[PDB]
């Protein structure tokens, strides 16, 4: 799973090498802002359940025809609309991870790994989803660098979208 | 593979959950320790060469049947080959030692290890010495209180012994 | 691969026998019936991603554990894998439909299938259930008497249902 | 083995993809033409053993040396002779085999591949087989498309050996 | 692989030791008999084939059952896959005699054989017989007394005899 | 191994052919050219202490340091004489070996491969054995061809430690 440090050893095994200087500089930089990374992990899993609630109100703000369409692929019955609340959860609970191991690896392998193919044969639109980041990232009340930590992922996910 | 921090996500995940308190803390206080870990793997990096090269010496000593004509380690090719595969066993415990995960030691060393030496007729129970007199050696050189800034670093030492032992009972 | 008259032939030489006129008239019968065969794989070839997405839904519907966090379906990655192979499945099954022999679904899909579910820790009588949920679609659509010239399909259909039967079978 | 139909699929599942227009028409095209096939695949086989006897003897009086020229790879005895009629059996049970299959498939298989090898190890000059076609062709008895059907089989045999 | 003279000197090695006098007095007496031992790998080679294709006829003729529709030898694909293995037995077999050692005969063609006949269907058996005719054949050929300086070959044709039915057990 | 028949059944083997003329006629130069090697190697094995006693001397007579340095690398103990003298042995062991193969096979696969990786590992230098078997070249006591033969494998040592 990609993390600075197993990317760290990636190198190093592929050049068939003991690590080096070059590696340890990486994980240092990784050990140090890992401060700011979990600050915002720590406080977008506390606001989780709010976070979530937000952001699903705002796609369905966005795009009423969401909750009004005739489709198991909308969120115009009870189930669609767990369904719904579940995927945000789902990308949120991702993006703490991504903190947390200093890197895309987690998002990468459980979430964005088919998620075109995913989308695609469900009929769940990515705007939908690029507008619950939206809100997050507006919304997490995060400054400073752990601020810049919570969107360099979420920004990610949103990129993934596009 | 998986370090540290992937591990407690990788688990957290199979569970569908958020990361709870305690897991926060104990990741937290990994990173705390961050430095003690960089210096064991600089230490132990940097002594590569002597670490090998002085088991190896040791190993041929206690065991001269291994060098004797017709044992495994005759030749140079073979003796090259034994010596490479130390080399390679501390290469990859020193990347266990800097993820702080055995996975990496598992999975591309480790695993299929003892039923290579078995197939080639390779005494693992004498790659298991040589192991062992590495991780003294290692321990040694990582723990050595001189040149470094005072402090306790006995867990690390525990946790870089198990990655040796290990290593040593996947071949024994 | 064999087609419904490649195995006519395959067994004749076996032998080393000329056709004789059984042979001859039932051939020429299945080549009568060829277009009801046609009808039957463009029907379904049609409407492959409904089938497929249906059945899935349904599955899951069912069997919620498969995607709960945890569950083999659960993640992207595993989902999208889920799919693939539900439409493999049914890509398959239409081959031996067109060919009217199975030969080609055994060979390139079934073979080693349930063993390969297993390494994996992919529930096959879940697959199994998904196959199933296919097979009614394909034969309902398949068989609609609407907009197309009246006629009996029921031996083809039976014969349709054997195919992806027999797909169920070799992963459950 | 090669049929319009194993080869309709073959190509749609080395592109990964299901059948399509493009080769259901192929497939109904080889239904359309087995009319013509089956016709001539019946002929042959009810006709076979005055086609194979005459065809032999159109070798032997071509090539007299071959009915009196000693070696076992000869027709100068009565064993000759009967491996002789059965080679050219099994040339005209490849050709109904095709016919029905609707392609050269049973040909290429149990007749093709391995020929030149044959030939060149038992000392068997294809021109003997190439005249005992030519016999066939000549007397095969068909009209129209079903002589199409045969002589194209029979052609194809033919070009194998040279 | 191996000739008779690495063979000596690898013994040799695995003990640590020079060759003895004895050792280099039978290399040396190899080396006075090489003239023959040329002579037996022209000859037969330079017949091969006509020991092939004689062999073969002789295996067919004694079982019909082998060129008989279905049989394993039916089809000329199957035919000439046929002929080539009698050829390559006969190559391999040829290497032996040249570097007085079974070692190439042994890794290259005979490991595994019969494992794959038994997986393709092939009479292991019926391979022995036409592996024995090339073996009489082969050393009527190169024995004949015709055409070179009078000499005794008798160990020699011992010898070569012993590759054959080396050959000829791994398959039977 | 490599002698100049394995190398001449290697070359028919991976053409897929029968040995052909030019195979044996190098097989028939590898038997002539026997009687001079077996002679090279009879009196190296004859005279192997002597040549090996000596060789030894004049590897520390040329590198005095070698006799007198601290260190499990120099033969400035019991211990370090010894394993000096079973290495020269070895190398002495290995040159009749290539005589009486006709080839550099033995030598290529139980010394020189990994060669340098050894010498780097225990800080042997090479220089050392290449004095040793300067020595053996010179006090061999070999003439005419024999002496051709010897000293062609004592110069590929010394080119391998090159
Ligand atoms: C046990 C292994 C021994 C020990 C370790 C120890 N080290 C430190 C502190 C530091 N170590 C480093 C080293 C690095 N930082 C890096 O980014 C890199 C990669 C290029 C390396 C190699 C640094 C910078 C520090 C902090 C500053 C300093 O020198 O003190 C400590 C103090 C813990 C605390 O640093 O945080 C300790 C205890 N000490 C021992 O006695 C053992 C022999
Ligand atoms: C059962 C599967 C259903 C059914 C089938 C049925 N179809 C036909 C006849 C035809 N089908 C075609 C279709 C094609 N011909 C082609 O070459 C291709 C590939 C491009 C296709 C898809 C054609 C041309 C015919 C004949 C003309 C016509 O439209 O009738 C029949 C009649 C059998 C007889 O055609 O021969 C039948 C019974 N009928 C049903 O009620 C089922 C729902
Ligand atoms: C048994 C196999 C038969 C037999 C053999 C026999 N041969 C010789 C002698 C010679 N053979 C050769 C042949 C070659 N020399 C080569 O370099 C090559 C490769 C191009 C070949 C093929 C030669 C040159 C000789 C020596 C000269 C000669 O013709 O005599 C002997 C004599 C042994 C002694 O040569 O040394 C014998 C006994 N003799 C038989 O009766 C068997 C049928
Ligand atoms: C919410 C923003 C909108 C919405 C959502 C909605 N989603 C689904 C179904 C699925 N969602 C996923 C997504 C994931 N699965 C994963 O494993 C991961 C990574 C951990 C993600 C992101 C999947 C796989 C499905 C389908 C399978 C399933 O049911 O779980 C639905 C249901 C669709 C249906 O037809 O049953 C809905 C309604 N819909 C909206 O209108 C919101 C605006
Ligand atoms: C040394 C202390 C002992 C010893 C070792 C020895 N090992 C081999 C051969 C092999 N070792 C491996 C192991 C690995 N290869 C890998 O890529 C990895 C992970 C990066 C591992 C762990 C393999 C694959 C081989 C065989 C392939 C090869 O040799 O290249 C030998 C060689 C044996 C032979 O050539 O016959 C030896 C001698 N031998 C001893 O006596 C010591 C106890
Ligand atoms: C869906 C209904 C169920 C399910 C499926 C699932 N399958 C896999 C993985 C693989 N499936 C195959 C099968 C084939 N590959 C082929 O090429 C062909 C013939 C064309 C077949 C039949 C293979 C090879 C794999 C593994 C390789 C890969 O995934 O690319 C997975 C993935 C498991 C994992 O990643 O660990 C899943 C989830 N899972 C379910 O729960 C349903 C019951
Ligand atoms: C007839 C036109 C002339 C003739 C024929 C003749 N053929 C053989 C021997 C063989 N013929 C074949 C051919 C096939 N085997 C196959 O499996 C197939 C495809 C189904 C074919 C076409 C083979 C393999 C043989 C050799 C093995 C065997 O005996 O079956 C012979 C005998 C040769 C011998 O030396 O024993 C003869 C005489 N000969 C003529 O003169 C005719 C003009
Ligand atoms: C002939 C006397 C008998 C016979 C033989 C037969 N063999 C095969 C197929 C194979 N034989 C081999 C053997 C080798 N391949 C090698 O490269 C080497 C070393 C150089 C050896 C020894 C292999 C690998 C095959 C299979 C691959 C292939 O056929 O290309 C067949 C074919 C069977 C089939 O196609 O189904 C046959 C018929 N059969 C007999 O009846 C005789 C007793
Ligand atoms: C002698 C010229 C000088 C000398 C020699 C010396 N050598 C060693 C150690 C080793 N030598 C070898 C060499 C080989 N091993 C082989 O299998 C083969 C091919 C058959 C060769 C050539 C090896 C592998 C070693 C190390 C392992 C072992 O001890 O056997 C030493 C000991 C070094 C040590 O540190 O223990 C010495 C002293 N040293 C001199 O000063 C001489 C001038």
């Amino acid at each position: 799973m990609k993390t600075p440090i197993t990317e760290a050893i990636a190198a190093a095994d592929t050049q068939g090498r003991f690590l080096s200087n070059t590696e340890l500089q990486a994980v240092d930089g990784r050990f140090k802002r890992a401060v700011a990374s979990m600050e915002a992990a720590r406080a977008l899993t506390n606001n989780a359940q709010s976070l979530i609630d937000g952001a699903a109100q705002a796609v369905y703000q966005k795009f009423p025809y969401t909750t009004t369409m005739q489709g198991s692929q909308y969120a115009s019955t009870p189930e669609g609309k767990a369904k719904c609340a579940r995927d945000i959860g789902y990308y949120l609970r991702m993006i703490t991870y991504c903190l947390v191991a200093g890197g895309t690896g987690p998002m990468d392998e459980y979430l964005i790994a088919g998620l075109s193919e995913i989308n695609s044969t469900f009929d769940l639109s990515p705007s939908w989803y690029i507008e619950a980041l939206k809100y997050i990232k507006a919304n997490h009340g995060l400054t400073g660098q752990a601020a810049v930590e919570a969107n360099a992922y979420i920004d990610y996910a949103i990129n993934a979208l596009s | 593979m998986l370090d540290a921090f992937a591990k407690v996500v990788a688990q957290a995940d199979a569970r569908g959950e958020f990361l709870t308190n305690a897991q926060f803390d104990a990741l937290s206080n990994l990173v705390k320790e961050g430095n003690k870990r960089l210096d064991a793997v600089n230490r132990i990096t940097s002594n590569a060469s002597t670490i090998v090269a002085n088991a190896a010496r040791a190993l041929f000593a206690e065991q001269p049947q291994l060098i004797q004509p017709g044992g495994n380690a005759y030749t140079n090719r073979r003796m090259a080959a034994c010596l490479r595969d130390m080399e390679i066993i501390l290469r990859y415990v020193t990347y266990a030692i800097l993820a702080g995960d055995s996975s990496v030691l598992d999975d591309r060393c480790l695993n299929g290890l003892r039923e290579t030496y078995q197939a080639l007729g390779t005494p693992g129970s004498s790659v298991a010495v040589a192991i062992q007199k590495m991780k003294d050696a290692a321990i040694a050189i990582a723990n050595d209180p001189n040149g470094i800034t005072p402090g306790d670093c006995s867990a690390l030492m525990s946790e870089i012994a198990g990655y040796f032992d290990r290593a040593a009972a996947a071949v024994a």
